[PDB]
């Protein structure tokens, strides 16, 4: 119990959720983007980045960096998903 | 509502409050990071796009004694290449990045609510001083530095496309 | 809210009472370091860069005797004169150092004391004794040492481009490349 007081940074709140969906918080800077704007997003993202992949699949000497940049949204399409989700059962 | 796009609503984060705010956000970017960053980050490309349209402009007119030996018939993107080599862009970086580590500073003081965002109290000439031609003066800086940076990626593109400048495209077509 | 950078707030530590404030610290290093300790660091750079450039600029017109002080460049003339003497020049120098402080001369014992900073006695000829004419010499002996610092980094710089003095380089700008 004597333990030193544990520091966080700065604006740190509470996700813990027990609810259907976490707060909303937990998408950060992304916390007001809408639903819609989110199953968007992952639906660009997932067709852009399969896309740029399948333009690098047989990697040659001299990839295109805008293509390396955009198969990076396939990953990115993810969690643009599952914050659609979470975002549809916060109300939003 | 949102007077510009009549069939969506009004963006959530523009409240119309600041200058040049028709209520447009499509996308709604403006609802993922904070509004003063992109503020800041607006003004600084219309300020930016604005000085390099009237800089290409210029350049496509005059160039400065001496600059016609080093850079041949490079016009935009090749002036940029040819100089690069000599060491004239190089040197604007530098001046540039000291600028910039103080609009760093400045940006930071924004985002804390103590700063304006695009304000760094730049005024010698004093135009302004009035509240009513400063706000006209904010509402023109922003909508001709939209314009601006419409104005040079026409310009860049048609450099690409043709290899012209701008008014040396325009002059001939 | 700052004289120098209007844009940027004020430094708290700069509150205008050291001569040659202008509320300029936009890196905010007078938050990190003790400011007496600062200044303390300005005025010696700035007194170590006049007579730098000083130096430079009479070492390139007038020379001793010897072959191996006969140098226009400064950067040449330091490794053409023997290194004796330049390493004669760096003990009497730290011995200086040693003496001027006290012995105490660090960031937590040099101000123990309580000596201004910047102040280390020397007045030989007491030009001291009026305060106001004192004042404006004290914010002289920065700003002239603030151009001295900047100055003699020029000088040097230059004087590695160029391989001539700071004057023949000025005199000699090549117009034509
Ligand atoms: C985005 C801004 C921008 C950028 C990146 C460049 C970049 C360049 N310009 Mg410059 N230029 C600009 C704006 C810009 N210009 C503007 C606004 C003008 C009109 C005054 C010019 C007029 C101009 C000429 C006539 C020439 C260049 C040239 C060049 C090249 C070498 C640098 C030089 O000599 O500049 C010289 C430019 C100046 C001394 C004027 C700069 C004025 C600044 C931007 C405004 C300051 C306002 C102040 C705070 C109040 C380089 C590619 C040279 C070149 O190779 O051309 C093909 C050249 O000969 N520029
Ligand atoms: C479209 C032009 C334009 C307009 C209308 C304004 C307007 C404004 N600027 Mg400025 N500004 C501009 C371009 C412009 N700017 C550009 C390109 C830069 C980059 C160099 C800046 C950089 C800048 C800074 C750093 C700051 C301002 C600020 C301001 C405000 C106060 C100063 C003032 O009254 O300016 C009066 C404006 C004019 C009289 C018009 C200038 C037109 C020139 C003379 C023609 C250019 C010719 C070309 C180079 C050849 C005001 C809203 C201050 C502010 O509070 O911003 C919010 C501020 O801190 N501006
Ligand atoms: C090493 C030399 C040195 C030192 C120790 C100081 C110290 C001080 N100056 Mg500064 N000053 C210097 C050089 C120095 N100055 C020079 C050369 C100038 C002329 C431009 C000035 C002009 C100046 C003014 C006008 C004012 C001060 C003030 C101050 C005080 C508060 C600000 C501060 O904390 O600065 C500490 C600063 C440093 C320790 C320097 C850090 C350097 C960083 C780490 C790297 C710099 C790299 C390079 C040189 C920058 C350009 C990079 C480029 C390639 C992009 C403090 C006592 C204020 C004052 O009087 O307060 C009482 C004040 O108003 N100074
Ligand atoms: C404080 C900075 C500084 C430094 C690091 C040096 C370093 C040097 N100076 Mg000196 N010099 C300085 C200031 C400095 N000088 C000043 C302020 C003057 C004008 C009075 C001179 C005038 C001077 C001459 C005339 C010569 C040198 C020379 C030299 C070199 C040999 C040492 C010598 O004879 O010194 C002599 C130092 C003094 C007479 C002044 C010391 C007191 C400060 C050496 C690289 C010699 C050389 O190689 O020149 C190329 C040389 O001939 N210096
Ligand atoms: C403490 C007393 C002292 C002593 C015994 C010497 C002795 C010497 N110095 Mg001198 N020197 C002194 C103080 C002293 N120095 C001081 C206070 C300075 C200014 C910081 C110099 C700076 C100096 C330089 C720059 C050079 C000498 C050099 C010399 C040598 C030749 C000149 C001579 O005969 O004298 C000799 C070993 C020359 C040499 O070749 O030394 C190896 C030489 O280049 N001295
Ligand atoms: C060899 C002996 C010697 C000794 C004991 C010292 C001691 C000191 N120097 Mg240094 N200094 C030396 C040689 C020496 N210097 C030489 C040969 C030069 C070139 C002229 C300098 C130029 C110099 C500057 C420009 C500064 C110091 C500073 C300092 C102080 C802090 C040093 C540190 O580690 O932090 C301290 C009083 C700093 C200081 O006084 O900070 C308050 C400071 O700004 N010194
Ligand atoms: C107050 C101090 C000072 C002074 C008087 C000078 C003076 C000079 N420097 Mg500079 N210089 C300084 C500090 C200073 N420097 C510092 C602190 C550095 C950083 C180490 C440099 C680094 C530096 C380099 C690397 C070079 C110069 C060069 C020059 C010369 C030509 C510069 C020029 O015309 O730029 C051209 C641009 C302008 C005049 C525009 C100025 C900006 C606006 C318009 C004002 C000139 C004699 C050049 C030289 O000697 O070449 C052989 C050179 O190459 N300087
Ligand atoms: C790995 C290498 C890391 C070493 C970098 C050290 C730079 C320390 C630079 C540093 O912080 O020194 C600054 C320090 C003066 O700072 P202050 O006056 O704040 O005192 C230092 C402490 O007393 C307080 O932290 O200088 C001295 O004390 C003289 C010795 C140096
Ligand atoms: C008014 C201000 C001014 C500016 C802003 C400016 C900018 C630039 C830039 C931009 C970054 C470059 C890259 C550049 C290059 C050259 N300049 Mg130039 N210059 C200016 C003025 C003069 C004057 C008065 C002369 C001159 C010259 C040369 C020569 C020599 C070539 C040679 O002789 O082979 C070269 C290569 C001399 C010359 O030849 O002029 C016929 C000469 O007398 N410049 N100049
Ligand atoms: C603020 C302030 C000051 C200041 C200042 C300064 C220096 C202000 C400078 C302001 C500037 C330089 C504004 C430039 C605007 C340029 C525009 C809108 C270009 C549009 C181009 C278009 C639409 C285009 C195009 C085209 C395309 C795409 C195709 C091309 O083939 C050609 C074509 C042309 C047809 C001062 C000094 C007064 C002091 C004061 O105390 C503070
Ligand atoms: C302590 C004290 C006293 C004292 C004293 C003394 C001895 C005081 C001595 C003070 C001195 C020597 C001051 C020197 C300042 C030099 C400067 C600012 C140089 C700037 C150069 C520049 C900008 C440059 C440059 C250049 C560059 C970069 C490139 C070059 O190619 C061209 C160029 C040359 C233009 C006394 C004896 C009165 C006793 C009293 O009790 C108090």
């Amino acid at each position: 119990a004597g333990y030193s007081p544990v520091p966080s940074p700065d604006n740190t709140k509470e996700t813990y959720w027990e609810t259907k969906a976490p707060s909303s918080q937990v998408l950060g800077i992304g916390k007001d983007v809408s639903s819609g704007n989110y199953i968007v997003a992952s639906v660009v993202a997932a067709v852009v980045g399969a896309a740029c992949t399948g333009q690098c699949i047989p990697l040659t000497v001299s990839p295109n960096p805008v293509f390396i940049l955009g198969s990076f949204l396939l990953p990115y399409s993810w969690a643009l998903h599952v914050a659609a989700w979470i975002q549809r059962n916060n109300g939003k | 509502m949102s007077p510009s796009v009549p069939f969506l609503k009004r963006p959530v984060a523009l409240d119309g409050s600041m200058v040049g705010d028709v209520g447009f956000d499509p996308l709604g970017l403006s609802s993922v990071g904070d509004i003063k960053f992109l503020r800041e980050a607006e003004l600084k490309h219309c300020r930016l796009a604005m000085l390099a349209a009237a800089g290409s402009m210029a350049q496509d007119l005059y160039t400065f004694p001496g600059v016609d030996k080093v850079i041949g018939d490079a016009k935009m993107t090749a002036v940029h290449d040819k100089l690069v080599s000599q060491g004239a862009m190089g040197q604007l970086l530098v001046w540039i990045g000291f600028a910039e580590v103080f609009a760093t500073m400045a940006l930071f003081e924004t985002l804390d609510g103590k700063r304006a965002p695009g304000d760094f109290k730049f005024d010698p000439l004093g135009f302004g001083k009035n509240p009513e031609a400063l706000k006209r003066y904010q509402l023109a800086e922003i909508k001709n530095g939209r314009l601006a940076m419409l104005g040079f990626g026409g310009m860049v593109h048609g450099y690409f496309v043709t290899g012209k400048g701008p008014l040396e495209l325009l002059t001939n077509f | 809210n700052s004289a120098a950078v209007p844009f940027l707030s004020r430094p708290a530590a700069l509150d205008g009472s050291m001569v040659g404030d202008v509320g300029f610290d936009p890196l905010g290093f007078t938050g990190k370091y003790d400011l007496k300790w600062l200044r303390e660091a300005e005025l010696k750079h700035g007194r170590v860069a006049m007579l730098a450039s000083l130096g430079c600029l009479v070492q390139e017109f007038i020379h001793l005797p010897f072959e191996a002080t006969s140098n226009p460049v400064a950067s040449e003339a330091f490794f053409q004169v023997p290194s004796g003497g330049l390493w004669q020049i760096f003990t009497v120098i730290g011995v200086i150092e040693h003496v001027s402080n006290g012995f105490n001369m660090s960031g937590s014992t040099m101000f123990k004391s309580g000596r201004a900073p910047g102040n280390l006695g020397f007045d030989p000829l007491n030009f001291g004794k009026n305060p106001t004419a004192r004042a404006r010499y004290e914010l002289a002996e920065l700003k002239n040492g603030r151009l001295a610092m900047l100055g003699f980094a020029g000088m040097i710089h230059g004087c590695f481009i160029t391989g001539k003095g700071p004057l023949a380089a000025l005199t000699s700008l090549d117009w034509h490349q």
